[PDB]
């Protein structure tokens, strides 16, 4: 059965600026089957404000889901985002850095 | 200029768990506008863009009685796939469908498109002929005959170039100030040391739409697409896109390097330097 | 809109 990792991006809606409200954003794309995982972390804890676009897929049929949620990011908070999924032997977590 | 409506819909049984979870987004070129999902409270088609709000019980109730519609068909379809491919009753399988129409500048019919996939491979796709359809297997070829016997290409063709394209011109109309919008995007730069001897050049566009962007690195005016770092372009959330193209420049080559945008938002490319 | 026919695989 076809198997595909997700891409995962994570980032900033707007460019960070620290004590400045925003969005944490953690795009996952170009995966198969639909079934995910997709965490949002503030230093390595959890969050529970985090909604997701409505499952849509790409002309090769991969999905893609965008996960989010209001932050407001300081010098010090460590924020990821920890994805799992059939593809993944072990959960994948990604830093977000405020330049990428 | 081009324009473009889409229906996507996933169907993804769970067996012993009760029925198909079964999911229906609608698109104008890049703006999500309509979702149906079988799981959700309302079991209604419910509006995503602010300018199909406004339209009225009858639209809501036709999209509703529809969505529902094609979730049962892909009910149906994901037995029917079950019995082509001899599969056990037992295991989740994925159906999925698209269909939607281009137009021109001119808002003319440009292109229709038809098609489904089973666990992510290709089953069946109408063809840029708009009449003869290309089956992958012998389990298509069934799908083929019986859509054959049946002229659906034909009463296809009909929704492709009427109604597909009627109501995407409509809801350009209606969604003027948000379809009809090009956005520019919003560049800048950044230089991070990764060495004694070399640092990276990150070129950056924001807040665009549509997502459609070229963003490109030159050294002296030559392109550098197998030495550039390029991100896919990804929502910001907000409605506007996002994408950056990176270069490794050695120590004092910073000036040898040009980033380039080009977006139907831009009168001219932008050519940026450090 | 939605094309308004039921269509089978």
């Amino acid at each position: 059965m076809i198997q595909r990792t997700p891409k995962i991006q994570v980032y900033s809606r707007h460019p960070a600026e620290n004590g400045k409200s925003n969005f944490l954003n953690c795009y996952v794309s170009g995966f198969h089957p639909s079934d995910i995982e997709v965490d949002l972390l503030k230093n390595g804890e959890r969050i529970e404000k985090v909604e997701h676009s409505d499952l849509s897929f790409s002309k090769d049929w991969s999905f893609y889901l965008l996960y989010y949620t209001e932050f407001t990011p300081t010098e010090k908070d460590e924020y990821a985002c920890r994805v799992n999924h059939v593809t993944l032997s072990q959960p994948k977590i990604v830093k977000w850095d405020r330049d990428m | 200029g081009s324009h473009s409506m889409r229906y996507f819909f996933t169907s993804v049984s769970r067996p012993g768990r009760g029925e198909p979870r079964f999911i229906a987004v609608g698109y104008v070129d890049d703006t999500q506008f309509v979702r149906f999902d079988s799981d959700a409270a309302s079991q209604r088609m419910e509006p995503r863009a602010p300018w199909i709000e406004q339209e009225g019980p009858e639209y809501w109730d036709g999209e509703t009685r529809k969505v529902k519609a094609h979730s049962q068909t892909h009910r149906v379809d994901l037995g029917t796939l079950r019995g082509y491919y001899n599969q056990s009753e037992a295991g989740s399988h994925t159906v999925q469908r698209m269909y939607g129409c281009d137009v021109g500048s001119d808002w003319r019919f440009l292109r229709g498109y038809h098609q489904y996939a089973y666990d992510g491979k290709d089953y069946i796709a109408l063809k840029e002929d708009l009449r003869s359809w290309t089956a992958a297997d012998m389990a298509a070829q069934t799908t083929k005959h019986k859509w054959e016997a049946a002229h659906v290409a034909e009463q296809l063709r009909a929704y492709l170039e009427g109604t597909c394209v009627e109501w995407l011109r409509r809801y350009l109309e209606n969604g003027k100030e948000t379809l009809q919008r090009t956005d520019a995007p919003k560049t800048h730069m950044t230089h991070h040391a990764v060495s004694d001897h070399e640092a990276t050049l990150r070129c950056w566009a924001l807040s665009f739409y549509p997502a459609e962007i070229t963003l490109t690195w030159q050294r002296d005016g030559e392109d550098q697409t197998q030495d550039t770092e390029l991100v896919e372009t990804r929502p910001a959330g907000d409605g506007t896109f996002q994408k950056w193209a990176a270069v490794v420049v050695p120590s004092g080559q910073e000036q040898r390097y040009t980033c380039h945008v080009q977006h139907e938002g831009l009168p001219k490319p932008l050519t940026l330097r450090w | 809109k939605l094309w308004a026919q039921c269509v089978q695989l």
